[PDB]
């Protein structure tokens, strides 16, 4: 019934665990600046809401991938 | 070898295209064979001609 | 049903509608103003609403190229 | 066909077709004026449609101006 | 005979049906943009559009690779 | 048909044919101006349509590099 | 090993072609032989020859 | 001899436009230096000079947009 | 052509499936270079030089795919 | 050493198409720097200047897109 | 003697340009400074003053154009 | 004499092309900094920073464009 989960899903959940309200928090801050854009102090804080958001997703794939490959070429040398 | 190639044509064109735009007052107007009409006082028509 | 809309999509349409009639008010002024130039009541309002219309603008199309990065630094990692 | 125009020529119209005769009557008033230079009448006449153009015009150019800064920013997003 | 469609037939067609109209969408809202090249309502639809296009032709074309290069390595072992 | 053409020219072409006859207006507005440099209404002609130009082009070059990079992402999948 | 090339050849353009157009009455453009809008509004002719 | 590109081509468009003014000026300062009290000359050179003033601006303009247009396409090539 | 291979005929079907852009962005080339400041000149170069790019690419590969398939299937004559 | 690659080809056409640029950017230049308050020199100035900028640029990249067309097919040898 | 660029040449060559204008400049100052109210010096001064001006700031604009025409093709040698 | 690599002698071809500007470079500063507000060693400065610019970039694209070379030679020794 629930998910199984492999090695690289705990990689990735530690991520989503890590950050734990800013999928969130980067909405609201995008639904309130939307209904009032010319106010610069929804402004300030978007802009940092919304970086911290690409550092967090582009870290994440980052690492996944390179135990994508480890793991990849141990198996190799089985043959 | 011998090869040969012959060629003749004839074409001919000719005649006029009309459309244009009518305004009567501020509330009415027509366009006509024209996807809108001139934002434009009176009347105003064209007619393209080839020959 | 209604015309498919992505991410992107439902991201651009949250600010059309945020102002929910500046794209009319500005209209509006604009006719009023240009009715008569020299009127220092209607110079003073038709400011502030092109002032709100260039911000407004600006800000969608940022934030739009913004999520358009995102996804292609994940995409690119799946090969 | 039509006289093909766009965006911004439509918004410079929309001031030519709000002041009625403005143009005209602004080369009346001086050919009159120039007949007579010395007639306080026609000075304080003169006066108020020169001023009157003067404003038309400026306003004119500086909408133009923003319309098109507002497209240029955008047109730069879209690499 | 009915057009024979293999898997990664089937694992590419997923996403041209998954977008129902994105693929004419992006062809009218061309047509409209360069029939009046200068309005920004305009481009800031054909901005969202083209995005989302991009986007879904790399995740295609991407996971159609991944898929060929598992099929590809399985094959080896048969000798 | 036409002497030959890939999707890019066509997507040219697009353009070149939605500003039906801005170029030769623009051309031709020029040879006005430039014969009494100081007339105020052949002056803010020129400027509005030298600003239509201006953003046709850009949007023009603009589109024809995004269409070169989703082909190229495309082709290089092959090998 | 003797290669001889030999050529003649022999030319001639003459003649002349028209276009303009008109208007009238602030109701009717005329254009003959353009593409063009007639955008001037007012009357203009163009000939080219060749000779 | 000559090479000529479209950049100097829409400056000499100006140059053509304004058959004579380039001389025109130069006369008329000529003239108000021989007697600078003449009302007449006064008004007269004022037309011009002011008359130069425009065509000169009005040309550098020109030339510098229709060059950002164009580098505005080369950056494209990459 | 004397002798033509499978692989030959594939690169053929590229070559004479464009017909004529080999020449055309040779004349392109020319023409810019005599006015390297006109935007149509420019505009027409940026395209007809893309599509090359593109021509020549989807040819090369190809023609790789196609060789590790035969080499593959010769292997295992053995 | 006459010897010159398709790339220098493609670099030459530029060189023999602005046939006299190459030193009218000079003679500006030098009659300029004698008089530098003059707009009838500034104005020509301004015209050459540019079109030996826009010049350089499509110069270099043109010869750069062609290098990344050769090299990919280079790479498929192997 | 020392070494000196092609920006180096071209700035030098305003230097030598405007042969003397620094010294006319600097005496200048001086004798209008001993009489401040003598309008013959003040209608003296503000001529070399504005040429100054002009100078220097050409000079300027000229040096930025060419060092940018050159980090551009050094940016296409990757 | 150490060992020094063909990539060192490439480097160092430049060093020795500009026998002094590493130095001018600095002497100018010291100076400027005594008076910032003297056009005459501000129109210099502006020349010789320009001229260090594009010789440290010049350097290195180099550098990087012969590393490449042999790398691509030598991974086919295997």
């Amino acid at each position: 019934a629930t998910p199984w989960s492999g090695y690289l899903d705990d990689v990735s959940a530690k991520f989503d665990t890590g950050v734990d309200n800013l999928q969130t928090q980067v909405t609201e801050a995008l639904d309130k600046l939307a209904a009032k854009p010319s106010d610069p102090a929804l402004l300030a804080a978007y802009q940092s809401k919304l970086s911290e958001y690409n550092l967090y997703r582009n870290a994440q794939s980052n690492t996944v991938k390179v135990f994508k490959d480890i793991d990849a070429a141990i198996i190799q040398n089985f043959r | 070898l011998w090869i040969v190639d012959l060629n003749k044509s004839d074409l001919e064109r000719l005649g006029t295209s009309w459309s244009g735009s009518i305004t009567i007052g501020d509330k009415l107007g027509v366009s006509l064979n024209q996807s809108s009409i001139s934002t434009l006082d009176g009347s105003r028509f064209i007619a393209a001609v080839n020959a």
